[PDB]
């Protein structure tokens, strides 16, 4: 968990956006302007995010809940597998507006889904009509895709791993109104004092983004390696 | 890419 | 032929809970971690490939092997497995006197195959009479254990057992005729009578097909090669 200070440096996670669209809090990890965009200082990004990766190991040992937050597309995918994976569940594209707080009645929600999906081998052949079958089968498309990847969980996670945080400035605010840690790949245009664990990164060209993924879910795996076995053979 | 030397400095 | 990498996926390093535990295995263990014992694999292999050879061997004088394999999760695994390689097999408890009482159980045998063709032909619907229904429940309860061996397989040359704990009463027998034996000796249960050892869990669905693929490509590659 200690990613080379070069590795990223191929990956993209130097190239920022411009001034137009800078987070001013970010000063301190800056390096000049290449073509008067802001390139994240590498020096200053590295021990955070090997220290939120430690910090992140000890969690999965003490076996707390983790989660993660869907992005962009092509983010979505790369989050999912990762997630799936291992475990600690994860997020899709919509984060389902106040799922903390209304945890409780997305609860029910989350009720009826695991129903509908046990009755969608059962319901279906009988007393199937030509309209009722299409609304079975399109509502549970909805659910699934926002819904789905968090059924899992039945109850409350212990943290978060969100992505670029701006994106997604509801999930931190939420989880910072219950005391559950969270850890974000904080970009040049994103306000990082809700977070606990600051990744400056870059939320972009996904390569760098499935970097970030790959570390985090070695890190867990560490975390189920002291609730399974050590290493030996 | 941009030389290391450079970069670091 | 089976790799560490091999193992490492199915899982057979993992041993049962600490408090249960025969310390004669003490060798084939490497280092306990998390009240769980870890099997030494890198000691497993060399011995499980002497044995692949040794069926080889058998098979070149085309002897009878007889997979044992009660327990319920592996039983199914186990008639699967032995069907490829054509030899006999027991899905469920070992009949005491197996082996050793020979002539009961050959008796047996012998009432279950006459049973057989007179209900699958049809003579036993004529008959009705709820006689027809006995007749049918019994051949099930037989085949239910005594199918698998049905042909013949007069003492064999070997066995093959998952557990070398809860077939114990296997374990025994073929010692008593000097029949070699095999088993996937776990953390719990006695290096005894075993012969030819191999230290494998013998719980996870994983790892015991693991070890039936491999015996069984040991077996059929030793019939083709004399053939
Ligand atoms: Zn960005």
């Amino acid at each position: 968990a200690t990613v080379s200070m070069r590795d990223m440096l191929k990956a993209g996670v130097h190239f920022g956006h411009q001034t137009r669209y800078w987070n001013p809090k970010m000063k301190p990890f800056i390096f000049g302007a290449r073509n008067k965009v802001h390139i994240i200082n590498l020096e200053k990004t590295v021990p955070m995010f090997n220290e939120a990766l430690a910090e992140l190991n000890k969690i999965a040992s003490r076996k707390g809940k983790i989660l993660f937050v869907g992005t962009k597309r092509a983010a979505s995918e790369a989050v999912k597998d990762a997630a799936l994976s291992c475990d600690q569940f994860f997020v899709n594209h919509r984060w389902l507006g106040g799922m903390l707080t209304n945890w409780k009645t997305v609860r029910q929600s989350i009720k009826r889904l695991k129903d509908l999906e046990t009755q969608s081998q059962d319901g279906t052949f009988d007393k199937l009509t030509k309209k009722e079958a299409l609304m079975r089968t399109r509502e549970l498309e909805k659910l699934e895709n926002s819904l789905g990847g968090i059924k899992d969980m039945g109850g409350l996670p212990d943290a978060l791993f969100v992505i670029d945080a701006d994106h997604e400035h509801i999930a931190i605010k939420e989880a910072n109104n219950l005391g559950i840690p969270v850890f974000a790949i904080v970009d040049t245009n994103s306000d990082p004092d809700g977070v606990d664990f600051v990744i400056p990164g870059n939320d972009d060209a996904i390569r760098a983004v499935t970097l970030y993924l790959g570390a985090v879910a070695a890190t867990v795996r560490e975390g189920r390696s002291q609730d399974l076995a050590s290493q030996a053979e | 890419t941009e030389s290391f030397a450079q970069l670091f400095e």
